[PDB]
């Protein structure tokens, strides 16, 4: 546990959380990962849809590769907050928040590659423009979209990790 | 009228899985479950699932026999590995809301016919 | 739970951490898998108690 800890000391200290992972090469591709928890107000009157979510982030970032410890570091949360994490934000929410209760439900794993995954538990209502003109023989199209708020494709990539099989939880979900 | 039927080999030496497919009603907000029966009279809870996907399972054969759920499907598998002769017997496959139950066959109000199951050594 | 880290001696058995110290060291992250909203009270003060043994329980 304590080559643990000298581990874990040295990755942080001499880390710059101003800078991304690969800041002057090539851009850091980020894959996304929901697991959807509920989808509970599909509201017609408010033109949104509330919907809860386990968001995963994964991407690589060399300055936190470690050698020797053949487990996987699952860190405290706080630690997100000394580590770079993206620029990633819903851009059709209108409230969104992570549930904090016991603790504010973040997830921090290193791996030795240097792979780091960011997970957070996110209630957000989201809007979702209907065309009631059919209804209730009506179908709705409703979104979430997710964005880079400050980088370009030169310097953040996005993708579905895993591919159709990224979003999980929808077969499980049913509405009245 | 709401039917499980139950797909799934009989004998054995050893590794077995048996399926279960719902028809008739969607089991999307109920928990599926699977239940054994020895000869003498007794149903034993082995294994269920719920809408989280949360595996809840029997002392006696925890760690060896693994519940899995295809929600789009609408069914309910049980991997059987590690099979020993007293693990002979007649395998239900169970589903309704866990009231006062979860581990209480009276809880399911959907049973399937059944699966005869036997092992030689 | 148990924490190795935190054994002590002392005139004590049992000492109270002040939420300061609390939220200094390492307590589990758990969560309510099918919770959509919870407060945790705070009126007066951080209503949350910890007590360390000598042994090392918390
Ligand atoms: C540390 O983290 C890594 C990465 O998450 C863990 O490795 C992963 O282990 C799972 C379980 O074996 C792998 O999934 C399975 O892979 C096999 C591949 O044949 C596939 O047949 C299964 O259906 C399933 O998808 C996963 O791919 C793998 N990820 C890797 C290797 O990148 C690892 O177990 C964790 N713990 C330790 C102690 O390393």
């Amino acid at each position: 546990m304590s080559f643990v800890k000298e581990t874990v000391d040295k990755l942080l200290k001499g880390y710059d959380i101003r800078l991304r992972p690969d800041f002057g090469g090539p851009p850091v591709c980020v894959g996304m990962n929901i697991d959807i928890a509920s989808i509970d107000m599909v509201s017609e009157v408010n033109m949104d849809y509330t919907l809860t979510m386990y968001f995963q982030q994964y991407w690589r970032d060399k300055r936190l590769a470690y050698s020797g410890i053949p487990l996987n570091l699952t860190l405290d949360n706080r630690v997100a907050d000394q580590l770079w994490v993206p620029d990633t934000y819903f851009l059709n929410d209108k409230k969104s928040f992570v549930h904090g209760v016991t603790v504010k439900n973040r997830m921090i794993r290193l791996h030795p590659d240097g792979t780091v995954l960011y997970g957070l538990r996110i209630t957000t209502t989201a809007a979702c423009m209907m065309d009631l003109r059919r209804y209730p023989l009506d179908e709705q199209n409703c979104t979430l979209e997710i964005e880079s708020y400050g980088y370009t494709t030169d310097d953040i990539e996005f993708y579905w990790r895993g591919g159709d099989k990224a979003v999980t939880g929808v077969e499980r979900i049913e509405l009245p | 009228q709401v039917q499980l039927q139950e797909s799934g080999g009989g004998l054995v030496q050893g590794s077995l899985r048996v399926s279960c497919a719902a028809s008739g009603r969607t089991f999307t907000t109920y928990i599926m479950a699977w239940f054994r029966q020895a000869p003498g009279k007794e149903r034993e809870f082995l294994a269920a699932m719920d809408q989280g996907r949360i595996q809840y399972y029997g002392d006696s054969v925890r760690g060896r026999f693994t519940i899995s759920r295809d929600y789009a499907k609408n069914s309910v598998d049980l991997q059987l590995d590690g099979l020993r002769p007293e693990d002979t017997a007649v395998y239900y496959c169970a589903a309704g809301a866990g009231f006062w139950g979860l581990r209480t066959a009276s809880s399911y109000h959907y049973w399937g016919q059944g699966t005869q199951v036997t092992v030689s050594s | 739970w148990k924490d190795e880290r935190l054994k002590f001696k002392g005139p004590m058995t049992v000492l109270r951490l002040n939420n300061l110290m609390a939220s200094k060291i390492w307590t589990p992250d758990t969560f309510f898998h099918n919770g959509k909203k919870s407060v945790a009270h705070n009126m007066t003060m951080p209503n949350k108690l910890l007590r360390i043994t000598e042994d090392g329980t918390l």
